[PDB]
């Protein structure tokens, strides 16, 4: 009777014994699920925000360069990219090309906080132009980042609603220009020659991407962006690779993995060819340049030895590397696994809704240009603030109904006002950060809980089995 | 970057 | 033999047990799960809709008051608010102290929903007025809520698309100021003075937070909101603590964590001092006013006795413990677990896309403006919508191509009528809601689907240990 | 002693059996889960683009119809629909029936994408009208599909940001009307007589729902939409019912289940009365026409036998069963499960950010005219685009600072640009696509690995219980 | 759609 | 809230 004992038994064995191979099987394959919870009572870290003129270049410092005497490496400049012929002419008939191959007065071109943040107010105390630090973007010069998690360690926010937010009265600046000029619109350049902000709403402490995580934001409107926090948790080795370190680039930033992507493009464009993208973040590596510098355009425009022709081509070798690696980089993401680098373990990212309207209203457009005067404008009478103040001023101070040049006169305020101005708050729509949390889908525990029921008796009847086998 |  | 029986049997037995204990304990600790899934069968109930002004207070009521004798109460209430020097003098040259120091005034200045909706549509039906609950809201002062569930019971969507949704022609009633006069920019507010409607699209019979949640829309511009409906449920005791409640308030609302925050706000805002705030919901507590009320005011302004000096510091006492409480409160989520309150057991919330277009064109403005006369305007010959229909009316009457003047009529036309008009439509992009549900992570049934395979036999085997012991 | 073994195994046994009962009752009803993952290496395919214009018909196509004498049809059926009285009046006078009534003509009077589409640029790769394939809509006449799956097979995104996305500069072809002109405001249309682009992003090869599923797009602005990929991806039986099929429509569709619920309305709609609704997807049927054709509308309007009073109601009785048919579809959801259809097993959605922000500055806009011109206008002298030109080109050649008149005829040229022309960025934001997919909740390996320890071992027990039960 |  |  033993032999249908030792038959089942035997059977029995196998199919437990697959059953926990299947199960351990299962485990060594480290699978993640991940979960999302809404945690309502966790402090929500505010992001960081970096503000950008649309409008590079500022048309009222090129201006005062013409009418002084300093403008001459841009009055040589553009009579150089306009009297050659170059590849890529929509490049170097752009201003990144003019930032790159004369640095110093592309910057004091540039636009200054000063002049752009006309009025800042976070958590319903005022802050100033300290808060922000400047940092430098080709294409989007200057890009000033509040809460950029330098100056302080970090800002968090206990409250929503626009009140308790970052709110930015913004004048672009959007000077008329010389009598007899006008820009190139740069046709290859799908975001600039717009008037407006480009916001970045990103994790605190990560490098801002304007031209690819910027949101436009128009003059004379008031525009409302509701942040929703999502907080996105990985889990190291050995269920994944992500690691909390820290990128380089210029500046140490908080580790994100479009950011990393971006600075591993660089220095593979640095390594193929030996110069640097403007449009890739920045990397300050000796003796690197920019792509597209010639380095004696300066040279080639002053004529002194005839040999330049006039509409003659001018090589750019840099220049066309670094199109060819930028468009194998673009259309092919191969390069996303050999300079590897990982997704940041914690990850803080913002559903935003951008709400815009009307602002301001032209009653309270006086209050306002007297103060916004009143704090930051001793100087430059040719200014619309200034032109704009005068006709509000002697609307209110006549010394009914408005009249037609009343009439007229409020509407050419109303227009310099709302081409120029606009306000932005940025806001945390509500305190319930939304956190997706990568977990073990087979845990450890839950092995434990699965096997230990069979195995504590099972390894009984294997040495049950021994036993009865050889003795 | 800018014809008169 | 049967020692190493005994010992295998005891080893087995302790691990089966502890795996037992595992098991209980990990059900003990009540996790929950959330699991999203897209139901696409189940109805979807259309939300509501809270529409504001964003400019609280209509200048066409201000100056119909000045022209009558029953503007002095307001008339005083400046020339005091500007004879006097008060502490947050932000605070009290804006419009929400004139809504607390003398209410009745300031909900005759407001506007209606008459003069502010001019056309209404749901679902391909017309609506009016009537199918809008009003409600005030200090810096937002009237507040109209459509599909408020109190007038009918609840609202639901069986279509998507713009067709079959709210559209409101809304005038926002821009109207030119008095010939003399400029509003005072509050720049501690980071959301008024400006132009246009404050829309809330909320859960149905939940109480609307214009300032928090509402999203702005700019006139002249037909915005369209489409919305993907979010459902999220929550596990009761023993796993949670949601309650299927309601606030209280002024009125009835459906519970939202936010709401009940905000009301638990205003109550220990009531403790604390003994006033109540105008940015948090209204409770009417006898005999608790408003903070920021100074009482007799009347009495200080109409100088009977000479101890009120010029330019003299007022005290407002209460105004700077609202301030004080409030920036606690804001600036520290401590208080959040105090008042408690849980979230509801199902909510409902909406993911909106709001997309603006150049409205209405200039080919069917007369058209219109026929029609808003048509139906709502028999009066006030000196209005926008008059105005605007004479030049619209001669240039389509004229008794080619349009002349320099006819160009002019035309564009002063399109100017008043996109200063002053907006079109809303707010619709469901699809019917299939998005369910997130909470549910036991180790569940009952799963815990009996994990134990009872060993338990049946190892009781049994417990049972056999017992008599080989003791007997 | 053998009884208390006989009852404890008969107790373990049952206990045993039922838990595996429970347990293949579980895999029985096949749930599933939706598992959320951001895969951050899976190729993105780059949307399907819809743009259509939100003025469906072009005035300058009307005013050159009336200078010449082929547009006797619409001065017929303009002279028909306003003589005689008609059921929804409102709907007769709207432009859908007259595309309705008479089709040709609204296809010559419609907008073409020559002069509709004025610069297209993907992938940083200069595209033209070839690109996109045309197709019509009711009350949106011409619909332009770039990446329709039809010309190639798909198109796929390897790179972010709007520098590498769908770039069009659109003008929309706003023309003043003429001079005795003005259109009727169609008030129970909640989407039409808006000046833009009505832009459907949509998955590639699923048919576009301009009304439903589209957001519109002021000119103007350059407006950004940046895209988040989402890939839904289903299971088919026993779990679900999707199904890898295709939509017909008029041309093979990507299966999406709010496509085939507007085609299986269609179809019902086209059963239940004679007719077809152009509001919905065209199916072209023979011998079906659409709902509101008059047949004889020329022949009731030629009024050769007067038996057709002035003013006289005109019966329209497929338009009024249409509209029954609407209106019982569209508020009674009940007829989704009739026509039935399914989710398709693999769908891609896509959260877009709308952005906008004031394009083009009055700098480079002469720019941009004069590249307009050289690439796309020969002729039409009388065309915004000329008289804007002229302005900016004697400004920047006059042959200090702006005149009064230089100032005014810089406003003119901008505000007739801004009334014509805009941008329109389409990108992803991210090439992380977030994939919800969904999994056996109770997968049948996972029903082997509960069941198989219990089961190997038990089966041996039964086999012991009937050798000792009848043996 | 349109008068005159 | 509102200067002459
Ligand atoms: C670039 O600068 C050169 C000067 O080096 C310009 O050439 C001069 O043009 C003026 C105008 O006719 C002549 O009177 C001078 O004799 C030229 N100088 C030369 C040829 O050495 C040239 O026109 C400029 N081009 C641009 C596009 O700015
Ligand atoms: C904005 O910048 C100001 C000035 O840098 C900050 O004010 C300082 O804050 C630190 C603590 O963070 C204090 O120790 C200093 O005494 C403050 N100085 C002044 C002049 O106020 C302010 O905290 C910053 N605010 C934000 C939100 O970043
Ligand atoms: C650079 O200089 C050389 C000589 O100085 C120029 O060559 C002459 O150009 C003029 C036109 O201004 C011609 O009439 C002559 O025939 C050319 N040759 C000589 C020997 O004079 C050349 O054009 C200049 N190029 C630029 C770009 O300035
Ligand atoms: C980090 O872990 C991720 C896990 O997703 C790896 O991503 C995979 O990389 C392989 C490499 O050939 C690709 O084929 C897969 O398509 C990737 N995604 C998967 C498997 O979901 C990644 O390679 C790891 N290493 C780094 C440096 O990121
Ligand atoms: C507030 O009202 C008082 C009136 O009680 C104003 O004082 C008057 O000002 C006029 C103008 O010069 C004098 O002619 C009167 O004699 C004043 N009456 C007094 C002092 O009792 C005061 O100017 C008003 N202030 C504001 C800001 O409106
Ligand atoms: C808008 O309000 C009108 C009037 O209050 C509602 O019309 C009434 O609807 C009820 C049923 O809900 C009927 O019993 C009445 O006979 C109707 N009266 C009139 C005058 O129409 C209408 O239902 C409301 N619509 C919405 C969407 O709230
Ligand atoms: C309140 O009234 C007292 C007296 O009626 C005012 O005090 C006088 O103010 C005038 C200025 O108008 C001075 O010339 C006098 O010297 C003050 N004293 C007296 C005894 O007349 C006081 O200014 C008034 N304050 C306000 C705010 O109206
Ligand atoms: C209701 O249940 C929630 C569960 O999340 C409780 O929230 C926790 O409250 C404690 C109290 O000190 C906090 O420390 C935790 O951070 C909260 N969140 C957790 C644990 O995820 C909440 O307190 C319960 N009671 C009420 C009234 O909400
Ligand atoms: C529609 O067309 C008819 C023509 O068939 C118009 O009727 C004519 O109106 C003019 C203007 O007074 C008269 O001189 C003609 O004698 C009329 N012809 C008739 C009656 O056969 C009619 O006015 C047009 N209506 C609209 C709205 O366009
Ligand atoms: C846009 O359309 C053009 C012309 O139809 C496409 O260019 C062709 O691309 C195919 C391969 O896709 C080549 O075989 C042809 O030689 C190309 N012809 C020309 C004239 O360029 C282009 O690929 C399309 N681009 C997109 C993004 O759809
Ligand atoms: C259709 O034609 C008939 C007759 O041709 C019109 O009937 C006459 O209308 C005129 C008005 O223009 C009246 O003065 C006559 O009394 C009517 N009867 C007769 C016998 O002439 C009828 O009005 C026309 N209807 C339309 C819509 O054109
Ligand atoms: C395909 O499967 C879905 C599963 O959700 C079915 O949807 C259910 O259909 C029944 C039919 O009466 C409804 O009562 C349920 O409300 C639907 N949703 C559920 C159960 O979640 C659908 O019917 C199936 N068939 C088709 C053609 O879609
Ligand atoms: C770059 O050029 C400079 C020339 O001054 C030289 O000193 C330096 O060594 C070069 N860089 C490297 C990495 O050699
Ligand atoms: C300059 O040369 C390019 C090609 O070499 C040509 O297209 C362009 O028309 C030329 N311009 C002038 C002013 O000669
Ligand atoms: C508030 O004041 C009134 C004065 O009329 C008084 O009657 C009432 O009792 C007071 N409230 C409370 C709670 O005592
Ligand atoms: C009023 O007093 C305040 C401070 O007490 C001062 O700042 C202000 O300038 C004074 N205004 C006038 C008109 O005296
Ligand atoms: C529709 O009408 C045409 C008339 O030419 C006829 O030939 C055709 O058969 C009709 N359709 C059907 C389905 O019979
Ligand atoms: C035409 O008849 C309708 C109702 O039959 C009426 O409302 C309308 O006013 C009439 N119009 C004219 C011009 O007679």
């Amino acid at each position: 009777r033993k032999v249908i004992w030792a038959l089942m038994v035997i059977i029995g064995f196998t199919a437990a014994t697959l059953q926990l191979s299947l199960l351990v099987r299962k485990y060594l394959q480290f699978q993640v699920v991940e979960l999302s919870e809404i945690k309502d009572s966790m402090p929500v870290e505010y992001p960081s925000v970096t503000i950008c003129n649309i409008e590079p270049i500022s048309l009222r410092k090129i201006r005062k360069a013409y009418n002084k005497n300093e403008s001459q490496n841009l009055k040589d400049w553009l009579n150089f990219t306009q009297t050659f012929h170059f590849k890529d002419m929509s490049f170097m008939n752009s201003i990144r090309a003019f930032y790159e191959n004369l640095g110093s007065d592309a910057k004091k071109i540039s636009h200054d906080l000063r002049d752009l943040l006309i009025h800042c107010r976070f958590n319903r105390e005022e802050c100033t132009t300290e808060n922000f630090t400047s940092s430098f973007d080709g294409n989007y010069f200057n890009c000033f980042t509040f809460n950029g998690g330098q100056l302080r360690d970090q800002l968090q926010m206990h409250a929503t609603g626009p009140e308790n937010g970052l709110s930015l009265i913004i004048s672009i600046e959007k000077d008329e220009p010389l009598p007899g000029t006008y820009g190139v619109y740069n046709f290859e350049n799908n975001i600039l020659h717009s008037a407006g902000v480009r916001v970045v709403v990103h994790a605190p402490g990560s490098m801002p991407s304007p031209v690819d995580h910027g949101f436009d934001i128009p003059p004379g409107y008031s525009s409302s962006v509701g942040l929703k926090a999502l907080l996105h948790t990985r889990l190291s080795e050995p269920y994944g690779n992500c690691t909390e370190d820290s990128l380089e680039g210029i500046q140490t930033y908080r580790n994100t993995f479009f950011a990393c992507l971006q600075l591993c493009k660089q220095r593979r464009l640095i390594r193929e060819c030996k110069c640097k993208s403007s449009a890739l973040p920045d990397l300050s590596v000796e003796n690197i340049t920019f792509c597209g510098v010639i380095p004696d355009w300066k040279d080639i425009r002053r004529n002194v030895t005839g040999e330049y022709k006039m509409n003659q081509t001018i090589p750019t070798i840099s220049l066309a590397c670094e199109a060819r690696v930028q468009k194998q980089l673009n259309n092919d993401r191969s390069y996303e696994t050999e300079c590897g680098c990982y997704q940041p373990c914690s990850e803080t990212s913002y559903l935003k809704s951008v709400s815009l309207s009307y602002w301001p209203l032209e009653f309270y457009q006086l209050s306002a240009l007297e103060r916004f005067f009143s704090q930051k404008n001793p100087t430059d009478q040719q200014h619309f603030m200034k032109i704009a103040q005068d006709f509000l001023s002697r609307l209110a101070h006549p010394q009914t109904s408005y009249s037609l040049s009343e009439k007229e006169m409020a509407k050419e305020a109303s227009d310099l006002i709302r081409q120029n101005l606009l306000r932005l708050n940025i806001y945390l729509e509500d305190l319930s950060v939304v956190e997706y949390r990568q977990l073990p889908a087979y845990g450890l525990a839950d092995l434990f809980a699965d096997i230990g029921g069979t195995l504590g008796l099972w390894m009984g009847i294997s040495v049950l089995t021994i036993m009865e086998l050889m003795e | 970057f800018m014809r008169f």
